């Protein structure tokens, strides 16, 4: 079929009409991107070279555009000498247009022929011919060959220097001729010669149109060949200070931005000081804006430590004065970059005198808040989002100013005109997500803004409603007030979309307000339309209801606690049934079902453990004293059937922790928050395991003290902080009670019950990968043995070997590198005796690295067994930093095994 | 960068499943 | 010798800017690593010494990342699984020290005792 398409396109080429010839020629790139077969590519390219050697110049332009489009397949071309011989053989024509087209095609073939001396020579000769269109085509071809070669670059730099000094050709051709010197980053001496040439060029031609391209090529040359970055920076600062052309100064802006973004650590203190003096001495607001953007980028980078590295007060440093005056300048963008500089320097450096800068920065910050709150322009909203970035960065870096900045943002919530409110609601949601006290400090005013929403907004009511409901949940992280949620329901039933109120419900499930979540899921359940949607909402409703029941818990009451556990477990059972109902072959809720099943099993283990804790007093010490002597107990020191059940519970909990590790390593696709949350659940399980192991079982053999750092507030969630504090509490209690009592477990059961009660008092946090999933990556992993279309086993002679030829192609549902980028694929293959040491001899694994998104690997299996065997493979996708991440299909192939009749006869004779 | 990184509330980020739910539930557009 | 002078200047920059935040140390190390790698590609006679100092800085960055791992923040008795970027770092850092000792041609005992 591919061959069929090939020669029918060849017949279209052999057709008389140049229209149809153009048709087939421009049809080739589709065939290249359909059939990557290299012999087909080579033959198609050879026919292209033939028709280009004899075509009527419009076919030639079509072939040129075909090459320039499907450039990426060029590297798999075999008959390079013949292809280049035709394409170069049409350059002796007298038609300047044909010569120009041919030279452009040589510029396109630069990827496969970068050494052709005759091509070099033809380009260099046509570079100083007179026909205009071929002169600019020669310039383009030199611009490509100088990129993928070096000796051609030194020839062209000599020729270009000669031409520019030789004064022929007009200024437009000089503009075309300058940018060749960007590709001079192959050696330092070429770089220095070109640098001297460019300095001479700028001093020789003081024109704006000259200087702009000269400076831009010079700076790309230095940024590539990063040896003369200080000379580049000081030259640019000279031209920013001295040259009065405003456009040239804007070039200096947009170039120092590039240098600051690429190589920040090369920026020096005198460079910063000179730029600061220029930014003070400038009269123009726009150029000051550009310089302030440059200083903002440099302040965000590391170079602020260079500027404030000692071996002159920081206040005596000229940067601070400029930053302050421009933050309090009238113009909005100038103020935005000033407060950016202030935020960056405050978070970055910590000296004794910077507290005044902190206060100045925060006060100018609410200045920007009021200005952007009542400006209502697109640029105003951009500067507003900049200010909110400053907020998040300042509050996270320094927790000292948190209460002040939150109350200022609440005053702006009073004083806003319902456009910026969504943005600062997101920002203050972040800030309260870090520090919890910011919500229960001022619960009331956010509810007041919530009640004025309905007659306050008309356009993005849904968006601001969702945001402010998110932050009211964050504020009422504790038990939500019935009156407050009734008001919420009143406004939602007044004006809301179903998708809107669904998003409020999802945020409620995220934070942990499960009663409100239950109500919203009940309403959405009563509407819905479709079946898996109904079952999904119903399951969510049941988990919200069970979590409500779990939050309905009393401290130090074990009977009521186990009753609540039983009720919540009934409701998870209903929910998990409805979740399996929602499950479909498409979008299969694997993570969701498995995670909620593991939560179910954790709570079942908790109920069993507290039941055995209560049954500790069910005469187990009496059974031990009746079966054996209490003194020097034969089964155990203070032996117990209860201790046997403790051993069972410890092993069960460890298995549960292993399943959590399995769930995480099979998930692999979630973000940092969700993966962290699963790690915390496994942390809780292992905490219970270590507690029951180090307290009920042998404490002398335990001998474990938590002599390590714990309790730091580097967490990403208040939920995480709460579980971590519970962990610290349990560790300190078990470390206190490690050696106090005998194994009869007098108050050991009380300590375990306290740990259980705390771990269930911290409710839950339903999370993002349990909800909307991103970076859906997959491995197809098609093996290619002898093809077993049915389940018929594959016969092998069993005397030689067997080859496998496994293949895998990786696919991505979106931008693949959202969180984790695939690096290597550890395939793992093993055998098993299907007809019953389980054929675990061949335990191969191979780490193939996919250079492209397709890979293949050959495996050899050896076996001399009569029976059928199953062969299993695994993907073991291992990421950039290096993690196991057990994902992949794990497919199996049946293999038969028969033997030679001559071999069987010889064995019978044996 | 955006104002808040852990933002579940954004349009183009959300995937196919509750895109279909969005289509249905925007068609519905009310709660009792 | 602009290339040699620049290499010396970048190395002394790192040596002087040692006394700062672990995060800023991480970005400075990454920047200088890709810088010296670019120089080793760029020239030929400085390629060996450039790559040698570059893999030494990679060594140091690897150890600092292993120290700044959150395992130390988390309490001792847990040590869950798969967070052992510290352990993978230890294996890679030992292999790089062996490589850095033997695959290179000119090494003197000052460098050798630094390696050890």
């Amino acid at each position: 079929d591919a061959n069929s398409a090939l020669m029918e396109l060849d017949k279209g080429l052999r057709s008389g009409k140049l229209g149809e010839q153009c048709e087939a020629v421009v049809r080739f790139p589709r065939l290249f991107q359909k059939y990557p077969f290299p012999i087909l590519i080579n033959s198609a390219f050879l026919k292209l070279a033939d028709v280009f050697r004899v075509g009527n110049n419009f076919l030639r332009l079509c072939v040129l555009k075909v090459t320039q489009q499907s450039e990426k397949h060029l590297e798999k071309i075999l008959n390079v000498d013949e292809f280049v011989k035709r394409i170069f053989s049409v350059i002796h024509s007298n038609d300047p247009v044909a010569r120009a087209i041919t030279l452009r095609m040589l510029g396109s073939l630069a990827s496969i022929i970068p050494e052709r001396k005759n091509a070099h020579h033809s380009i260099r000769q046509s570079l100083d011919s007179h026909d205009n269109v071929e002169v600019e085509a020669a310039v383009f071809a030199a611009a490509n060959f100088s990129a993928q070669s070096k000796d051609f670059a030194v020839g062209i730099c000599n020729k270009i220097s000669e031409m520019i000094q030789g004064l022929a050709t007009p200024v437009d051709l000089k503009l075309k001729l300058i940018p060749i010197l960007q590709h001079m980053h192959h050696d330092a001496i070429l770089a220095s010669s070109a640098r001297q040439l460019l300095q001479q060029l700028v001093t020789s031609y003081p024109s704006t149109k000259m200087v702009i391209v000269s400076l831009h090529t010079f700076t790309l040359l230095a940024a590539s060949s990063l040896v003369d970055t200080p000379k580049q920076i000081q030259l640019l600062l000279q031209y920013l200070k001295n040259d009065p052309r405003k456009a040239v100064k804007r070039l200096a802006i947009q170039d120092l931005k590039l240098l600051a973004n690429k190589t920040p650590h090369t920026w020096s203190r005198e460079n910063i000081q000179a730029l600061c003096e220029c930014a003070l001495q400038t009269p123009y607001d726009s150029l000051k804006l550009g310089m302030l953007s440059v200083l903002s980028t440099l302040s965000g980078t590391i170079a602020i430590k260079h500027y404030f590295s000692i071996v002159s007060s920081p206040r005596s440093s000229d940067l601070v004065k400029l930053a302050q005056e421009c933050c309090y300048h009238n113009n909005r963008g100038i103020a935005a970059h000033g407060v950016r500089v202030l935020t960056n320097i405050t978070v970055s450096c910590q000296e004794k005198d910077l507290l005044a800068l902190e206060q100045d920065a925060v006060f100018g910050l609410e200045s920007l808040l009021v200005l952007c709150s009542q400006d209502d322009s697109p640029g105003a909203q951009a500067t507003l989002k900049i200010a909110l970035n400053c907020m998040v960065k300042l509050a996270k870096g320094r927790p000292h100013l948190s209460q002040s900045v939150v109350e200022t943002l609440l005053t702006q919530l009073h004083s806003a005109q319902d456009a910026a409110r969504i943005l600062m609601c997101h920002c203050l949601a972040a800030i309260a997500m870090q520090l919890p006290v910011l919500g229960d400090g001022m619960l009331g005013d956010l509810m007041e803004l919530y009640k004025v929403i309905g007659r306050s907004a008309t356009d993005k009511q849904q968006e601001l409603l969702v945001s402010l409901a998110t932050v009211i949940f964050v504020a009422s992280q504790k038990a939500l007030s019935v009156e407050s949620k009734a008001v919420i329901k009143q406004q939602l039933e007044s004006v809301s979309n179903g998708w809107t109120v669904y998003r409020i419900a999802r945020q409620a499930s995220r934070m942990g307000n499960h009663d409100m979540a239950k109500e919203l899921y009940q309403s959405l359940l009563t509407q819905v339309a479709s079946e898996h949607f109904y079952f999904w909402l119903n399951s969510l409703k049941e988990f919200s209801h069970a979590e409500q029941c779990l939050t309905g818990l009393q401290e130090e009451n074990y009977s009521s606690a186990l009753s609540c556990i039983a009720e919540s477990l009934k409701f998870y059972h209903k929910g998990i049934a409805s979740l399996t109902a929602a499950s479909t072959p498409l979008n299969p809720l694997s993570f969701q079902c498995e995670f909620v099943k593991l939560r179910i099993d954790l709570l079942q283990a908790f109920s069993q453990l507290i039941c055995t804790c209560n049954s500790l007093k069910t005469s187990p010490p009496p059974a031990i004293a009746t079966t054996i002597a209490m003194t020097l107990g034969n089964d155990l020191q203070r032996c117990g059937r209860i201790s046997n059940q403790m051993k069972q519970s410890m092993e069960e909990f460890r298995s549960l922790a292993s399943r959590y590790g399995d769930l995480y390593q099979a998930s692999f696709d979630a973000d940092s928050a969700t993966l962290r949350n699963v790690e915390l659940q496994q942390q809780s399980c292992l905490l219970i395991s270590h507690a029951i192991e180090a307290l009920i079982l042998d404490p002398e053999s335990a001998s474990f003290q938590e002599y390590g750092s714990t309790g730091t507030a580097h967490a990403d969630s208040e939920y995480e902080r709460r579980m971590m504090s519970v962990y610290n509490h349990v560790l300190e209690e078990v470390e206190s009670l490690n050696r106090k009592y005998t194994p009869v477990s007098y108050m050991h059961t009380a300590c375990l019950c306290n740990a259980i009660i705390a771990l269930l008092k911290v409710p839950l946090s339903f999370q993002r990968y349990f909800f909307q999933k991103l970076q859906s990556t997959s491995i197809k992993l098609a093996l290619s043995p002898s093809p077993r279309n049915p389940a018929e086993p594959i016969a092998v002679q069993n005397n030689q070997q067997l080859a496998l030829k496994v293949e895998g192609v990786v696919q991505h549902g979106s931008k693949p590198g959202l969180f984790r980028k695939i690096q290597s694929v550890c395939l793992n293959v093993s055998s098993t005796l299907q007809s019953k040491i389980d054929n675990m001899t061949n335990e191969m694994e191979q780490r193939v690295e996919p250079h492209n998104d397709y890979f293949s690997t050959q495996f050899l299996l050896n076996f001399a067994i009569l029976g059928t065997h199953n062969i299993t493979v695994e993907s073991s996708v291992k990421d950039a930093n290096g993690i196991v991440w057990k994902t992949g299909p794990r497919t199996t192939i049946f293999v038969k095994s028969l033997e030679d009749p001559y071999s069987q006869q010889i064995r019978l004779q044996q | 960068a955006h104002v808040w990184e852990d933002n579940w509330d954004d349009d183009n980020v959300e995937d196919d499943f509750s895109n279909q739910l969005r289509a249905e539930l925007e068609k519905h557009g009310y709660k009792m | 010798d602009p290339s040699q002078q620049f290499l010396q200047q970048s190395l002394e920059r790192v040596y002087s800017l040692q006394h700062l935040d672990p995060q800023g140390a991480q970005e400075l190390l990454e920047f200088t690593i890709r810088d010296l790698q670019r120089l080793g590609e760029l020239q030929s006679e400085l390629a060996g010494v450039a790559d040698f100092s570059a893999t030494y800085l990679r060594c140091q960055l690897l150890l600092i990342k292993a120290l700044q791992e959150k395992l130390w923040n988390v309490a001792a008795p847990l040590y869950l699984k798969q967070s052992d970027l510290a352990s993978a770092a230890a294996k890679q850092i030992m292999e790089e020290t062996y490589k850095m000792e033997f695959m290179y041609s000119g090494v003197e005992n000052k460098q050798v005792v630094i390696i050890h």
